Formats: C-alpha cells, structure tokens, sequence
C-alpha cells in the first residue's frame, strides 16, 4: 500500500484464483483420517500414563 | 493424505511398525514418570499455578509434561532440537562443515554426529543451569527435605538428565528406523495428545458442577473440528501448472503432463523450529525467578499474551514460507524437463522456466504461511473469548497435530502405493 | 551407609556415563534421523546394530530402576 514499490498481492490473489482446491470426498476422508489418528493414539496413550500412574502408586 | 488407516492394521508388516511405535512410546510414558532424584515435584506442580510459572507452560507443552514431574526426560528431544537449530547456524556459519558437507554424505553423518553430541551437551548444560538457577536460587524452594543446593545435587541432576537426553534420542532414532513417520516428530506429537483427554474429561466433569457452560465446551469442540478440516483441506490443496511435451521422438508423453505446487510442503520442522525459537528467551529468563525485569520481559515471550502470540504467529509464518520454499527446488524439475523434452507452453527450457517457477511460487506460499498463521492465532483468541483455556489446546499445538498426523498418514500411504506399483 | 550410598552413585555415573557412550556410538543409518521418516518397504539388521540395541535397552532399564533408588533413599 505504500510507496513506492507497487504492491505484487494483486498477484498473490491472481495465482491464488487459478489453485485447484482438492474435493470434498477428500476433505471428508482427511478430516476422518487425521480424527481417527489423533483419537487412536490419544486413547492408547491415555490408557498407559493412566495405568503407569496407577501402577507407580503402588509403590507410595 | 485420505484414509490408509485400515489397510496399514491389517498387513503384518505394517502393523509391527505401528505395534513397535506403541511400544517405544509405551517405555517413554512409563519413563516419563521416573522422577529426578533430589527433586520435590508437588511443589513445582504448585508453582506453575501462578502467573510466575504459567509462563511454563509453553516449554512444559513441548517437554511432553516432563516438567512438572521433573522426569529424567525433563526438557525432551527440545535440547536436541535446539542443538539442530544452532547447528544450521554454526553450518551457514563457518564453512569448515560445509566443505565436509559438500564431500558428500561421509560429511552429512559428521553433521550429524556433531548435532547430536551438541544436543546431549545441551543436555548437561541445560540441567546443570536450570539445577544452579531455578531450583535451587530461592533456595531450596524445590528441593526434597535432606537435598543440600550444593555440587552434590548438581552433580546428580547432570549425571541424570545427560543419559536421559541421550535414551530419549536413542529412542527417536529407533522409532525413526524400525517404526512408522519421524522419531522427534512422532514423539513430539505424544507428548502433546497425552494431555488431551484429561482435559476433555475434567472439562466434562466441570460442566455438570456449574462451572463451565456446555454450550462453550460445545462450541469449542466443534471448532476443533473445524480446524481439523480445514487444515486437511489446506495441506492437499495444490496449484496445477500443465506442460505438454513432445509431438515427435522427443516424447512422447506419456507421462503427468501437470507439475503440482502447493501451499505446505508439508512439513512439520518449521514450527517446531520456532517453538524451540520462542522457547529459548523464556527458559533463560524464567530461572532467574527472583528478578522482576526478568519475568517481564519473559512474559514478553508469552503465547497467551499479544505479545508472544504475535511472536508466535510472525515465526510461524516466516518458518513456514521459508521451510516450504526452500524444499521444493526449481533446478531439478527444469533440468528434467529440458532432458525428457518437457515444454511448458509459452516459454523456452531453462533459466527462465526456473525464474517462472520462482515467480509463481513466491506469489503462491504466501497464503499458506498466513493460514498456518492464523491457526496459529485463533484458537487462543477463541479460548480468551469462550470458558475453556488450555495450552494444549493452543494453535502451534493443532499445528504439530495435525502436522505429524498428516505427515504419518502420507508417508504410510505413499510406502503402499510404491509396493503397489 | 557412607559406603554404600557412594557406591550407588559411582554405578549411577558410571551406567550413566556407559549408556552416553553406547548412544554416541549408536548412528542410524540413512542419515540424518531427525529430517525424514524412513523407507518401510525392506530393513535390515545389523550384529553390531542388535547386540548394543540389546545392551543399550538393559542399560536403560538398569538406569531407570537405579535412578529410582537414588530417587527414595532416606
């Protein structure tokens, strides 16, 4: 927006319109994909530091 | 990229991947509640309830909740990230490196070797002052009763937290050979997603006593998945530039007549980079407890704050535009474009095939880094709005996420269709 | 008492010292381990590779367990 160098973002906007966005199958898929993940790994995890915490506290 | 996630469970070979990975994690967690020895952690825990250590949190975040339970991983791989981050400094540096790097990959394994040792050394180096400063200034503050803030105590930290960096890298590289996605990454993203399902659990245990709306916690749920969505359909969104070669015996092709460039690389370094980046002014000055100037300007630093959210979000920003920039190379494409007769309608193989290249991505990644900044910039906005507040729940914390996540899931994904054909 | 104690802590160090060594040595191969996740299509193992990953996991438990006694001593 200032001098005096035009700004280039008219650009970044214009080869920003001819991106090709992926379909929503594949956004379904991805999001279920990265939730099943996350969720996976969370619940295994939780599971151990909660029986790693209930199996130190054996040792008082 | 999408799904891969059954097929990875029913192959046996996938699966010993995917049930070693559990396992080491399994001896990380299990580790992780080793305690330092001279070291009372209810104390700590009670110390990072105040505003003098909720400034913690972020390095607590990143050591995989190690801190307030001061285990013999008590600062994570992040000493090892730091000595990456140092060692890219002292590479571009002194070119001493540099030559051996450019003698081939017998000088990438001393690169490699001397990273590592430097991330050990931070190891001792780290203990050793966060042992002299914070625990033991006030003194004793700490200190488990019969523990003296002498050499002894010193000595014990060191010799505990050098062997504890050292296992816990050994660890990464194992997971890193004989187990799915990277070791650091893998195990970052562990010590992050551990945290999570208590916080939903207390959350949930909040919402029937009064205390917290369920229309919040709703809200904020349903928000998660929102940046879980788009993140996703963000890191597969690409931009197609079509070439056609070659009518003739140059071709033909007979091969992808389109070269896809996208927003993220993707890779999950850059705000890991910046985390530690962001880390490194807030773990020198909060040891120093006592000074006040020190805690002001460490609270500078806070991601929770405007000021080192801001920080924050310009390091993201900038580590991801110059992280995805620099591993898509230009030469290779164009060289093998000019060799397979590649000829991208409306220009001439070569330079300024590179230069057109340069000038497209340049105008394109932009908007990437200013996304991956703006997760970075409205969860803690939403959580100062809305009941909930949690730094695990942060935006950089969404970003290693679903980063890691993404990256695994690829990865695994492009091993079965290179087995495939 | 004196002894002892003393005793523990030269194996601390010592087991300590050991398993820094072993992890220094320790390189994984297609280097670096911290920039790319690895190929799973084919691994194999080493004799070098096996016999200290099998010391080096020993060294690791005896330092857990060890720094929990040097953890609970009165």
């Amino acid at each position: 927006m200032f001098a005096r160098l035009i700004r280039y973002f008219q650009e970044a906007r214009a080869e920003l319109a001819r991106v090709t966005w992926p379909t929503r199958e594949q956004v379904v898929e991805g999001t279920q994909a990265i939730l099943l993940f996350t969720l996976a790994f969370m619940v295994i995890l939780g599971l151990y530091d909660t029986v790693f915490r209930f199996l130190i506290g054996l040792l008082r | 990229m999408v799904k891969a996630f059954w097929s990875a469970l029913q192959i046996p070979e996938l699966r010993q991947r995917v049930l070693f990975t559990l396992l080491v994690l399994a001896a990380y967690r299990l580790g992780a509640f080793i305690p330092t020895p001279g070291v009372d952690l209810d104390k700590i825990q009670e110390f990072l309830r105040t505003a003098q250590g909720g400034v913690f949190g972020i390095i607590n975040l990143f050591s995989g909740g190690n801190f307030e339970r001061f285990s013999i991983f008590a600062l994570g791989i992040m000493p090892y990230i730091t000595a990456a981050i140092i060692m890219q400094i002292l590479v571009t540096v002194v070119p001493a490196l540099e030559k051996l790097s450019k003698e081939g990959e017998e000088g990438r394994r001393i690169i490699n070797q001397y990273t590592r040792i430097g991330g050990i050394a931070l190891g001792a180096f780290q203990g050793f002052f966060l042992a002299t400063a914070f625990l033991g200034a006030e003194g004793g503050r700490f200190l488990l009763p019969g523990w003296s803030p002498g050499p002894f105590f010193w000595f014990v930290v060191v010799v505990t937290q050098v062997a504890g960096i050292a296992l816990l890298l050994w660890m990464a590289e194992r997971i890193t050979e004989y187990g799915i996605g990277n070791g650091t990454s893998l195990i970052i993203f562990a010590g992050i997603v551990v945290e999570w399902l208590p916080q939903i659990l207390r959350t949930i245990g909040l919402i029937r006593t009064g205390e917290v709306n369920l229309v919040a916690f709703l809200f904020f749920l349903a928000f998660i998945v929102l940046a879980f969505a788009g993140m996703a359909a963000v890191q597969q969104a690409e931009r197609r530039i079509p070439v056609q070669y070659a009518r003739g015996a140059a071709g033909y092709g007979g091969q992808a007549t389109y070269i896809p460039i996208k927003l993220n690389a993707a890779g999950v370094i850059p705000i890991i980079f910046a985390a530690a980046i962001l880390q490194i002014p807030i773990f020198l000055a909060a040891p120093f407890q006592d000074n006040p100037v020190l805690q002001g300007i460490a609270n500078f630093f806070n991601p929770t704050r405007p000021s080192g959210l801001f920080i924050e979000v310009l390091l993201v920003i900038l580590f991801t535009y110059v992280y995805t920039a620099v591993q898509f190379d230009p030469k290779r494409i164009a060289e093998s474009l000019r060799e397979y007769g590649g000829f991208i309608p409306g220009i001439r193989p070569g330079e300024p095939t590179v230069k057109f290249l340069e000038h497209i991505v340049s105008r394109l990644t932009l908007w990437g880094a200013l996304f991956l900044g703006l997760v970075t910039l409205l969860p803690q906005i939403i959580q100062n709005l809305t009941g909930i507040h949690s730094i695990a729940f942060s935006g950089i914390g969404l970003l290693i996420v679903v980063g890691v996540a993404l990256d695994t899931l690829r990865q695994v994904e492009s091993q079965l269709m290179l087995r495939s054909y | 008492m004196d002894l002892l104690y003393t005793l523990v802590i030269l194996f601390y160090l010592g087991v300590a010292g050991l398993l820094v060594y072993l992890v220094l040595v320790q390189e994984p191969k297609q280097g670096a381990g911290d920039l790319m996740g690895g190929s799973a299509d084919l691994f194999s193992a080493r004799g070098v590779t096996g016999g200290l990953y099998r010391l080096t996991v020993i060294l690791g438990v005896v330092f857990a367990a060890l720094a929990l006694v040097i953890g609970l001593w009165p």
